[PDB]
């Protein structure tokens, strides 16, 4: 048992010591209609582009503290191309539609010894914004190997660390304290998730069809789930095991759907 | 075919690409292209097939001009993330490589044979 | 038992899943999320108006502007700064000095419940007067528009256009309360407590879902313009919840250890 | 009658004095089969592109003689992009797929007026060169508005514009005379074709299926189906007709066939 | 009458589109195009091999090279220079000087019925000696492969391998004469007159369809090689085609004027 | 795949062992060793006796 050959397009990954599934919502996550807001015929599937697109993650040692956790967002992953993962043909399809609609498998990767222990903790959370500290620049590829983890301040745990706006002069200075995006650390699993750590697995998946807040959103703003690891309890190992561990991940569309042609998109 | 002790373990793909200009290099360029990921296990293999894309048909044996009828691209494998394994066990594993005719694999038309081996 | 919750999905567990005895009776429901939120419940006071409105500006804006503020209350239980929708929640500590304090708002007691991500009801408007002996009348614009200012004189008496309109007024009795349920008018499909995003496609703040909200109620008295006192008044502003749905959960306000 | 508004995708052209249309070798060329050759699954058609693509050709004039021509490549045009025309998202498709495989809806573009003469000749020929003379290098879009058509020399009637090789320096050098891609002026109306003139149309179409030498060419080097405008009667005109009519055209892609995903295309 | 031809496409009027007369009798069929070509027919003249042969070099060759040039026929109706395809076709008129002269071929009367672009048949060899008394021996290998030459001795004598081996050879009589007919062995789908195209994805001369061909004869004596004469020799080769097809219509070859 | 080669018997895969597509057709039969080896090969020389 436990070994899971997917193939999808031309690309086939298994992982052998694996786990199973995590649906969401719907025991069959991939149906769907094409949206209702539209009048446009839509763009559907096509099978070359029905894949498995993989990306390295930054890799993790001792020195992290608890609830540390990096978050890659999507699909904004594919614009600014972290870690060699792009796109490639669905960043040049994605650019010109300006209807953008499409579910998710994911599955995250490691593999430690049978020496080792430590817990992880992949979960894709919904509509959140833990990419930007409040100066109004998201950030980029050069700002993620300077730290290779976001220490977890009580900044995020209040909801301090989401961007506000330009106050007005007019006014007073203001004293923020809280804000409807946050992460609470003692309570995140209740998303989808399933607990990875040296005890019995090496890689796992979680799945996920479509939330939204309207039918289809726009194409290169709109976030909704962002998958974020976390580390709950560190690694401890002697001098010879493998140092420093690494982490990637593989990242799946199902059904896309898209609308409106225009030209490639310059950016105002 | 795999070889090395049961308690290291790695994850290794392995990538396949048609002749662009230049040779794929990193890990965009063969992750764009087809390839699959690869555990280690209880097994110790994994039975891959170089698809067969093609202008012609047929395709030729040798090139006498490594043109496009009888060059198909590169093929590589690329580790992963890191062989992981424990303390006091040798670094630096082994795998060996098969190669084999798949089941469309037909031929055609012999010619004269090359007897540089007996000298 | 001897089940492992690294699979992400563990049931419950009774009694008898490892020890003797049998299961208990279930006791109520007041547990369904289309009973639990409607209560009547305030969120906050408004400044009543009482001549030629004006209403706040843009985002940035330097001294010397005219506007009236404190007037306006768009009702959201999303956090609000000066009557428009804000991304977060002041507290003004330490309020001495020059420059107007905004008007801020939010809804306390919802997200305490809250373990959501998208929201759908209809609401009402439930309005009284803190200050005795007073007689007003409220008004209301929906989402995705705006208020109109002017005046326009009758017998050399300035009087308001916000008297009349198409949509709808209510005037009080002799110190009473209006109130009417009001039912959804949004542009977007569902209500987000959470959102990424962005309000324009490019060079805007990331956060803010300006067209997906309610509307605003502003009160005034049924006076003309130059018949006005010299003392301002107050008044209150209430919101029940109802037929109310829910989807796809999340966490809770953190709580202080401290 | 006369007016055929053809529409497919998104876009819809229409041309309301035209003639009708001109098949090849079938009365119904879109039917197609995927290639035996391969045995990857092919990538099919899908409807964000089923397009009319246009794009400005060059004017022409009174100082214009016989039998000269300009002609374009097919698909070698949407990779350099002559005229503001590029296949957009369609380069970004092909550029990712070894094996291509189409045929072409063309319908080009004049209107004279009234008080006009002079006869153009639309063609599409079959597996040509014509636009190379020996250097080795193809020539691109600067090279294009030094001289607004080709001028039909000797050299091209009697096949001497062919790109040859070096021919080594251990033999003589040679005497070339003949090759067996050539134009013979006289004898081009065996192609599917017809006249456009001021007599009776403005635009008109050619359409055509698929040949070739293989089931499946490759994706940047082939050219079957080059088109080639040519004149036959110079126009005259007295002084207050409109000066230098302007020539467009305006190409459909039907049934595509790709095969073979890789990275994008980078020359060598 | 009164139809036009802009149209692209006319038919064929008989005398009584607007004469009066009846249409007559088709006279024969000597045009259907898998008779028209079966014709013996030569392309040119083979340099007689007597030794362990060599090769000519790919596209530049400087000088001080050893090759036996003129010894190969890669039999194609396309133009070939030296032995090997090329994309025009030589007549070298004024042959005085230094540095060799290469092998020019081309089947001159194919293509002034040509009206073509693609076509698929399958061929014959028929060898014949023009210098007297002479026996010989032809030999072949297929397209997309490639010549062996060395040679082994055998008590004291050398002699090269092209006596023996997998690919078909023939031994003439006393002044006979060889003849066998030789399907398609192509990688390609049908031979092209035409072509666009590259042999390899960069940096190639545009326009050669190197394995698009049919393969090559050479002629050599049934000698050791230490028993050479002096006096060169010559043999012909000619090719009659079979079974042919034809697809997509083109131009002719221009006639002068001059 | 995920079969292991040390059991000393493995099969053949074919594209869609793991991958999308279908198999392709049987090209030729030049492989029959009662027809590769039916070539006519010369093995050497001989001088010619002429006596006892």
């Amino acid at each position: 048992d436990r070994v899971t050959t997917q193939t999808a397009g031309n690309t086939a990954i298994n992982t052998q010591s694996s786990l199973g599934v995590l649906c969401a919502y719907v025991e069959d996550p991939t149906k769907s209609d094409p949206p209702s807001s539209s009048t446009d015929q839509p763009t559907t599937t096509f099978t070359a582009i029905d894949r498995w697109y993989t990306g390295r993650l930054n890799s993790w040692t001792k020195a992290v503290k608890t609830f540390s956790f990096q978050a890659v967002p999507l699909p904004g992953a594919f614009l600014s191309r972290q870690g060699g993962l792009n796109g490639g043909a669905f960043t040049a399809t994605l650019h010109r539609h300006f209807l953008m609609k499409c579910g998710w498998q994911v599955q995250v990767q490691c593999n430690l010894t049978q020496f080792h222990q430590g817990a992880l903790l992949v979960a894709m959370v919904p509509e959140t914004t833990l990419d930007v500290k409040p100066d109004g620049k998201a950030k980029s590829l050069q700002e993620l190997n300077e730290e290779q983890w976001v220490e977890m301040s009580d900044d995020y745990r209040t909801g301090k660390n989401m961007p506000f706006q330009s106050l007005g002069t007019y006014y007073r200075p203001p004293n923020w304290t809280w804000g409807p995006n946050f992460i609470n650390p003692y309570q995140v699993t209740v998303f989808p998730h399933q607990i990875l750590n040296a005890r019995t697995s090496t890689s796992v998946d979680i799945n996920v069809p479509y939330i939204g807040e309207t039918p289809t959103q726009s194409s290169e703003t709109q976030n909704s789930w962002t998958l974020l690891v976390m580390v709950l309890v560190p690694l401890d190992y002697k001098e010879g095991a493998t140092t420093d561990p690494e982490i990637t991940f593989s990242v799946r569309p199902t059904s896309p759907y898209f609308n409106g042609l225009r030209n490639r998109y310059t950016a105002g | 075919t795999f070889c090395g002790p049961m308690m290291a373990r790695g994850k290794f793909l392995l990538s396949y690409s048609p002749p662009n200009g230049t040779q794929p290099q990193t890990l965009s360029e063969a992750m764009q292209c087809t390839y699959s990921i690869w555990d280690i296990g209880l097994n110790s293999s994994w039975t891959f097939v170089v698809p067969y894309i093609s202008p012609s048909d047929y395709r030729e044996t040798r090139a006498i001009t490594n043109s496009v009828y009888s060059a198909d691209g590169w093929f590589s494998l690329h580790k992963l993330t890191k062989i992981t394994l424990p303390p006091d066990c040798p670094q630096s594993p082994c795998i060996l490589f098969f190669a084999s005719a798949g089941e469309d694999y037909t031929l055609r038309l012999p010619v004269d044979c090359n007897p540089s081996y007996v000298f | 038992s001897t089940d492992n919750a690294e699979t992400g999905v563990i049931e419950a567990g009774n009694t008898d899943t490892d020890f003797s005895g049998e299961l208990a009776a279930p006791g109520s429901n007041h547990t369904n999320v289309k009973f639990l939120f409607d209560r009547s419940r305030l969120l906050n006071v408004i400044k009543v108006l009482e001549k030629d409105a004006v209403f706040p500006r843009p985002f940035p804006t330097q001294e010397g502007a005219q506007q009236d503020d404190g007037y306006f209350c768009l009702l959201t239980p999303r956090p609000t700064v000066a009557s428009r929708p804000a991304t977060r929640f002041g507290l003004y500590a330490n309020p001495s000095g020059s420059g107007v304090l905004a008007n801020t708002s939010l809804d306390f007691n919802f997200y305490s419940l809250a373990c959501f991500t998208y929201f759908r009801s209809d609401l009402e408007v439930t309005v009284v007067s803190l200050e005795p002996d007073l007689e007003f009348a409220v008004g209301w614009f929906p989402s995705g528009s705006e208020y109109q200012a002017s005046s326009f004189v009758y017998d050399q008496l300035h009087v308001p256009f916000h008297f009349t309109g198409r949509t709808p007024r209510a005037f009080a009795s002799k110190g009473g309360k209006v109130s009417f349920v009001l039912p959804w008018n949004s542009v977007s499909s569902v209500l987000p407590v959470r959102w990424g995003g962005a309000s324009k496609l490019s060079s805007a703040t990331r956060g803010l879902p300006a067209h997906a909200d309610w509307g605003t109620i502003y009160a005034f008295v049924p006076r003309p313009n130059e018949k006005k006192s010299t003392a301002v008044k107050h008044v209150a502003v209430y919101i029940r919840y109802k037929n109310a749905r829910a989807w796809c959960p999340s966490m809770l306000p953190f709580r202080s250890y401290k």
